[PDB]
């Protein structure tokens, strides 16, 4: 090797371009995935007792 | 590719 | 009417510490050795090889048993090492070799900055009319290693011979990488 390596290297640049195109398509990594969820649970929950007894 | 290019350029400078 | 020739190579390599010992008095770590030229196990017919060093050492008469046959020792000056090769067959007369321990480089080699000194000579053990057992042992010798066997007699020239290829390939690869990948990134 070490000769005419352009045929192999330009493929990586094309892959980078397709990666950017896909990021524009739907996204590569979803921005800020599940950063915060502060909903406090109920003390026990009547429905949770019902589900426990149901199981 | 890029960081190795930097490293190899520095090596060639030292060489 | 049977003559079997076993080529061997004996010598020593030496490395300079860069400074004389604090209180000892040694300057070079050297390793005298005896090894075959052909890739074969010498112990198939060699029982022991004795290395009689200078009397200044605690034990001048060193001994080795297996295919290598090297003793690593430090010293300060050059002296003659008497090497006596004993064979398995006690009826065969041992071979005696004289090797001058070389530690210092010549002016030419010193100017080249090469650190490792090497001095080993080509020799051949001639077994004229050997015994049946000795003949079988010499003829039944197996290979020693799977890789190649080499010698660095002088080394001054072998280093250049190796570099002319190593540095050439290294520089070619470095150029093919740096000159091409930067432009690929530019595109």
């Amino acid at each position: 090797k070490s000769h005419a390596e352009i045929a192999e290297q330009a493929k990586h640049e094309a892959e980078i371009e397709t990666r950017i195109a896909e990021l524009r398509k739907e996204g590569f990594w979803s921005l800020k995935r599940l950063p915060k969820v502060p909903e406090p649970p109920r003390p026990k929950g009547h429905w949770d007792y019902l589900c426990e007894e149901m199981q | 590719r890029e960081k190795r290019s930097q490293d190899l350029q520095k090596l060639i400078t030292a060489a | 009417g049977v003559t079997i020739v076993k080529p061997i190579v004996y010598g020593n390599v030496a490395r300079y510490f860069g400074k004389k010992r604090e209180e000892d008095g040694h300057t070079h770590q050297w390793t005298v050795y005896v090894k075959p030229y052909r890739n074969e196990d010498m112990s198939a017919y060699v029982k022991k090889i004795q290395f009689k060093l200078h009397e200044s050492y605690g034990n001048p008469l060193r001994v080795v048993t297996k295919p290598p046959y090297e003793i690593t020792e430090t010293g300060w000056g050059e002296f003659e090492i008497i090497i006596k090769i004993f064979f398995i067959d006690p009826n065969e007369r041992p071979v005696t070799l004289y090797h001058l321990l070389k530690l210092f480089q010549s002016d030419t080699n010193a100017m080249l900055g090469k650190k490792t000194v090497v001095s080993e000579f080509y020799d051949e053990m001639i077994f004229q009319d050997p015994t049946a057992m000795m003949q079988q042992l010499l003829t039944t010798s197996r290979q020693l290693t799977l890789g190649a066997y080499k010698h660095e007699t002088e080394f001054a020239e072998l280093e250049v011979k190796t570099r002319e290829k190593l540095e050439a390939a290294k520089k070619k690869t470095s150029f093919e990488i740096a000159e091409l990948k930067e432009r690929l990134k530019a595109s």
